[PDB]
RNA sequence: ACCAGGUUGAUUCUGCCUGACGUGUGCGCUAGUCUUGGGGACUUAGCCAUGCAAGCCAGCGAAGCGCGGAGCGGCGGACGGCUCAGUAGGACGGCGAUAAUCCACCCGCAGCAGAGACAAGGAUAACCGCGGCAAGCUGCGGCUAAGACAUGGACAGGCUGCGGCGCGGGGAGGCGCGGGCAGCGGACAGGGAGCGGCUGCGGCGGAGUUGCUGGCCCAUCAGCUGGUAGGUAGGGUAAGGGCCUACCUAGGCGACGACGGGUGACGGGGGGUGAGAGCCCGGAACCGGAGAGGGAGCCUGAGAAACAGCUCCCACGUCCAAGGACGGCAGCAGGCGCGGAACUUGCCCAAUCCCGGCGGGGGAGGCAGCCACAAGACGUCGCACGGCAAAGGAGUGCGACUGGAGGGCAAGUCUGGUGCCAGCAGCCGCGAUUCCAGCUCCAGGAGCGCACAUGAGUGUUGCUGCAGUUAAAACGUCCGUAGUCGGCCCCGCGCUGUGAGGAAACCGCGGGGCCCAAGGCGGCGGGCAGCACGGGAGCGGGGGCGACAG
């Protein structure tokens, strides 16, 4: 229809949240907060089907309302929050600290980092804009906004900016030859180097990139996240590393090659 | 939303067919079916199979042959009774999908319980053995079946014997 | 028109060819809309209006028990033949019957003339029922 | 196959767990809650009533002792 | 109210369309507020997304800049000596965009004289700006929208501007 | 990747009919168990009794006896649900655009006037009384709050005109920002349960416009068009625009099918059926659109031209004390009507989720009931247990029809009746191997038969792939324009490969001992003559031949 959709059909949901055909009629419509709809997984997800603290909406209710959850430092009493890529799920209770990050199933799957691990995040620039009375500041893709940074930050780079203090602490830039981290796509969840920029004026920079398999494949680079520079990677990988392996691969392991 | 369905019979074209309709029943009272629908289940279920492999013999990608066939040949081996396949990946498959081709309705109509029971001479009376099996006699390993189209598999078939 | 840039005019041209086809010239007519009887929706149900005394096509040398049938849908007088011998006394007059197709796709069945449509149910209860005797007409 | 909880407390049960559950162990009941069509009319004619009960039952049976 | 759907129109073939929905909210025009000249009164409306829009219904004065040496006043709105799209808009004297309107000359004299007392040279460059001037003719034209804004504000007349809608009144 | 029966004395054909198979709609007969799904879409977007379906709150806190909960204030009610009338492009799908635009929740940032400021003014509802009135509804008086409504006070953002260099971004600029002169204008006087207001930038969530393109039938619809096509200018809008107006050009579309008509037409994801090319369907889970008896107009709001909001008209319907007052079940059950054709006026927020700042609400939704409507599996009565919101079921635990029997087509030249009657039979046919029974037998089997529709059968719509001497069919001839097709030699475009981006459901595949199965659940794939890159050939362009082309 028309108007703000308050509603969520389970089968509309995203595939990435894992939701069944059978469970329901409804999805958990994620609140309009720092990341889009297509790149992020409400907090009632991840507390009933990853880390199953809760198996019931009154117990999920019961955790957001003691505050034991916070979300980049942030209490964030909310259930349908919108946790995206990136993004630190740092909870006090049982000294858990995870970073919301996909894998290779295509699926958003919670890591567990380490506490200083979870004292910064990585987020990609949006635009650059100079402010009311010349106050430089860039804006990132989840919606967080900093001031008075590097000049040298252009659009699609990455900054690493600390959780406990609002600054940005960390620069990575979008050349060749980065660590990147596909977001979008039919390669998502792919953890490469950048081979190639293509610009195409007008619209959709392609990036080129290999694997650390050796795979080749072709994204925009809309949908590049870069994690690291040559030397090293700015965050720890998840399990499986990003190799996205093949259908033949996964044959060969079964019955020998 | 809904969970899907499928149909597993299928009738055939011509339904008066007199050289069809002993043939029909002769594999019927051999396993001492139910119903022709019980028959043509298993006839579809090894047809597709056998439509499977020959789509895998046409096929131009080599990893499909190595990827599908060995799937197809395990799944005629370790859920059905194949039992010889190597998957060395030394063509044996190609030796092997062309013997699925050859393979008959009654090669899945054996693998059945109801005819299971008669293997190992348990109830010896196929026509109501049945009656065995649906007031919950036969027992495979922890578990009781009332099911006779069970479909027993490779590492179950000796495990079967009568409870009480 | 076999060019390989005729593909317009070839569906131009099949289609005018297709029109004379007589399975696609029902559904481009909407004859079945023209005959609300038993085209559109089966099991033309109505009110019987007189027994009908009809004869079979020779060399077959019978009477059939037809009955007029003015539909409650349409007001249509359409004829109707009664199957199952000995039913024509069951069914009187002023009944409300059922009627169905011969399966001959809207033509005459057999030595029948001109009676496109059957009964099956009298006063919404089955001939063969009654043929039987299995239930009761009400 | 049994998935049972542990507690470690009667009162984080009692808070924690579905208000069914706790009646399936000890029955308690707290809430009552009529019954959903009792409820239903109950607030449907509270929703009508504009104002404090006092006043409009009051301004009615001033009418009904006319 | 007026539309701004061409739901009405025909297609580019001539075609007549089919009008079946219920107008909507998301295109609907308003009146013309035929702004005119008087104390001011302004509208407010509550528009779409709740901005207001303020429309000028009776306009005294504008904010008019002299554009050859950057200063402005308030001169008060005389009459519309023309207007580009319709005549009918000058006679009513109607303020819209664009519209050549004679302007209060007295207080654009003062700085003019003022400026031509150290430079003598200023009167010869455009002499024709500078005749209508002390006959107490000055000239300007609005750019703002009135029934947008809310403003008449414009520049004078200077130059072959000025020659060019001379000969248009 | 199939044919079989039927024109004849017999034959070979053409040819259609019919059988044989799937699918979905309805009917009929019949019926043991379980799981799962579906079910007033088609006719009547027909009419509706009764009940319920959207409420909530934490600011202020009256009555009532600190508790309290009224009203104010706020948030939502524009979402879900239902339906498919309209709609042939205002849709939808794919690819874009918005440098032509607006915005609530929420998130991240910056900020919020010293004014007497240890401070803010008049009200009103609730309430206290007094009433009117059949009812619906409403008046008078008296007081009294604020995160309601004001006052106070302008550092900025903002608006408009003019000026105007740069620095950033962007494919492209006065887009952002700094620097100017004017005219406007404009963000905290809140609280001892967490805070809450307001202004701006950036999101998010929406939304409006919009470009290209694709998708039914009819030519017994061939020309259509006047705000029509364009220009200038203004208006108007959140916003570009003939959107509107003023003046002016004479355009715009069309056999590459305009225009007009039809549709028992919502579109799509998809579904059915076929070896395939295709044909047919898409009411129906998800997405988009549209509607709320027919209409039109609007208020409030961020968002409605809202309908379980208003105003009016129309058509139906109701109550009245005759002055007036009301109703819109294409929400959920249920009734009537319609028809061939579609369930209980059950229980509940336990699950799925939504509104609300929490305790609340939710006929969304779930559970059960009804129905052989469908898929799947399996046969021929009461405790305890078990589960369940609750109950019931699952799970332990003890004490056989339906149709046929001449051929097609499987199975009777058995028995009795019937004697061209009655009847049967899709076709051929019979009048006792065909009627009607009995027996036996056959087919499928808890299902089966029938009708209708559709696909295949059908190379009887023919692109693949028909036929046109005589079976149906070359127009009497010739000219002829669009159209379609077209000689030889010697950067752009078609075509094509990969890739991007593309929702799940579905489908294909692959697992996966739900007891099996249909499944659930998890993997992997496909979709697009749009986009990017690549491509040795093909075509253009231009010369040279001069074709048993002219
Ligand atoms: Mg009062
Ligand atoms: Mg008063
Ligand atoms: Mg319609
Ligand atoms: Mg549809
Ligand atoms: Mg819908
Ligand atoms: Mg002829």
């Amino acid at each position: 229809t028309r108007g703000p959709r308050r509603h969520l059909k389970r089968l509309n949901a995203p595939s990435s949240w894992q939701l069944d055909k059978l469970g329901g009629k409804y999805a958990p419509k994620p609140s309009s907060g720092p990341h889009r709809l297509s790149e992020c997984i409400p907090l009632c997800i991840l507390l009933t089907r990853k880390l199953e603290y809760a198996t019931t909406t009154k117990e999920l209710k019961y955790i957001l309302r003691k505050k034991m959850i916070k979300v980049n430092g942030v209490v964030r009493t909310d259930k349908d929050f919108p946790v995206g890529f990136m993004d630190v799920i740092s909870i006090d209770t049982t000294n858990e600290n995870m970073r919301l990050l996909y894998s290779n199933n295509r699926a958003f799957m919670l890591h567990n980092i380490s506490s200083e691990e979870a004292t910064y995040r990585l987020c990609r620039v949006s635009k650059k804009k100079m402010g009311i009375g010349g106050i430089p500041y860039i804006y990132t893709q989840d919606g967080s906004t900093f001031r008075y940074c590097d000049p040298k930050i252009n659009v699609n780079d990455v900054v690493k900016v600390n959780i406990k203090e609002k600054k940005v602490v960390g620069f990575l830039p979008f050349k060749s030859g980065m660590k990147v981290f596909i977001t979008k796509g039919k390669n998502l969840g792919c953890i490469g180097v950048i081979s190639g920029i293509e610009k195409h004026m007008g619209s959709h920079d392609i990036a080129y990139v290999v694997d650390a398999k050796g795979r080749s494949f072709s994204t925009r680079t809309s949908n590049a996240f870069i994690i690291g520079d040559s030397e090293s990677y700015w965050i720890s990988l998840p399990e499986g590393e990003g190799i996205k392996i093949s259908e033949l691969e996964k044959s060969n392991i079964k019955y020998g090659e | 939303a809904r969970p899907k369905y499928s149909k597993r019979s299928r009738v055939p074209r011509k339904p008066y067919e007199k050289d069809r309709l002993i043939d029909e029943m002769k594999l019927l009272g051999e396993f001492g079916l139910k119903n022709k629908r019980e028959l043509w289940t298993q006839e579809k279920i090894c047809d597709d199979i056998k439509k499977r492999a020959r789509d895998l013999l046409i096929s131009t990608d080599e990893s499909e042959i190595i990827i599908n066939g060995r799937a197809l040949l395990n799944k005629l081996i370790k859920l059905g009774i194949f039992s010889d396949v190597d998957f060395k990946d030394m063509d044996d498959i190609k030796r092997n999908l062309e013997k699925v081709l050859d393979l008959t309705a009654s090669h899945f109509l054996r693998r059945r319980l109801q005819h299971r029971v008669f293997e190992a001479c348990l109830a010896k009376s196929v026509h109501h053995a049945r009656n065995l099996i649906n007031h919950r006699h036969i027992t495979v390993r922890g578990c009781v079946i009332d099911k006779p189209g069970y479909m027993v598999f490779a590492e179950n078939e000796g495990h079967i014997e009568i409870n009480k | 028109m076999k060019g390989l840039y005729c593909a317009k005019k070839l569906k131009r041209n099949r289609q005018a060819k297709r029109r004379n086809d007589p399975t696609y010239r029902k559904r481009l007519l909407g004859t079945k809309y023209k005959q609300d009887i038993i085209g559109v929706a089966p099991q033309a149900k109505g009110i019987v209006l007189e027994k009908i005394e009809v004869e079979a096509k020779q060399p077959n040398s019978a009477i059939r028990k037809a009955v007029r049938v003015q539909l409650i849908k349409n007001g249509k007088k359409v004829s109707a033949f009664v199957p199952y011998d000995g039913a024509i006394n069951d069914i009187d007059m002023n009944d409300i019957v059922t009627l169905e197709g011969f399966g001959k796709k809207g033509r005459s069945k057999g030595d029948i003339p001109g009676i496109r449509y059957k009964v099956c149910k009298v006063q919404n209860v089955s001939l063969l029922a009654l043929f039987r005797g299995k239930k009761d007409k009400p | 196959k049994c998935k049972v909880r542990i507690y470690e407390s009667p009162e984080m049960l009692r808070e924690i767990e579905r208000d069914f559950v706790v009646k399936r162990k000890t029955g308690e009941e707290v809430r009552k809650k009529k019954a959903r069509r009792v409820r239903k009319k109950e607030r449907k004619e509270k929703a009508k009533i504009f104002g404090t009960l006092r006043r409009h039952l009051k301004k009615a049976e001033k009418r009904a002792q006319k | 109210g007026l539309s701004r759907s061409n739901r009405h129109k025909r297609t580019k073939t001539g075609a007549k369309k089919p009008i079946f929905c219920k107008k909507r909210k998301f295109h609907m025009a308003r009146q013309p507020s035929n702004t005119k000249i008087g104390e001011d009164k302004l509208q407010e409306l509550r528009c779409r997304g709740g901005v207001i829009k303020k429309r000028a219904l009776r306009l005294s004065s504008g904010n008019f800049t002299c554009r050859t040496h950057g200063f402005s006043y308030k001169t008060k709105i005389m009459q519309v000596m023309y207007h580009p799209s319709s005549n009918e808009l000058m006679r009513t004297n109607t303020l819209t965009k664009s519209a050549v309107i004679k302007l209060d000359s007295k207080q654009f004299k003062e700085k003019f004289d003022s400026i031509l007392s150290t430079d003598s040279e200023l009167k010869n460059t455009d002499p024709l700006f500078f005749s209508n001037l002390d006959a107490g003719k000055l000239y300007g034209v609005i750019v703002s929208r009135p029934g947008q804004c809310g403003r008449a504000d414009g520049y004078i007349l200077q130059g072959d501007e000025l020659n060019f809608y001379i000969n248009k009144f």
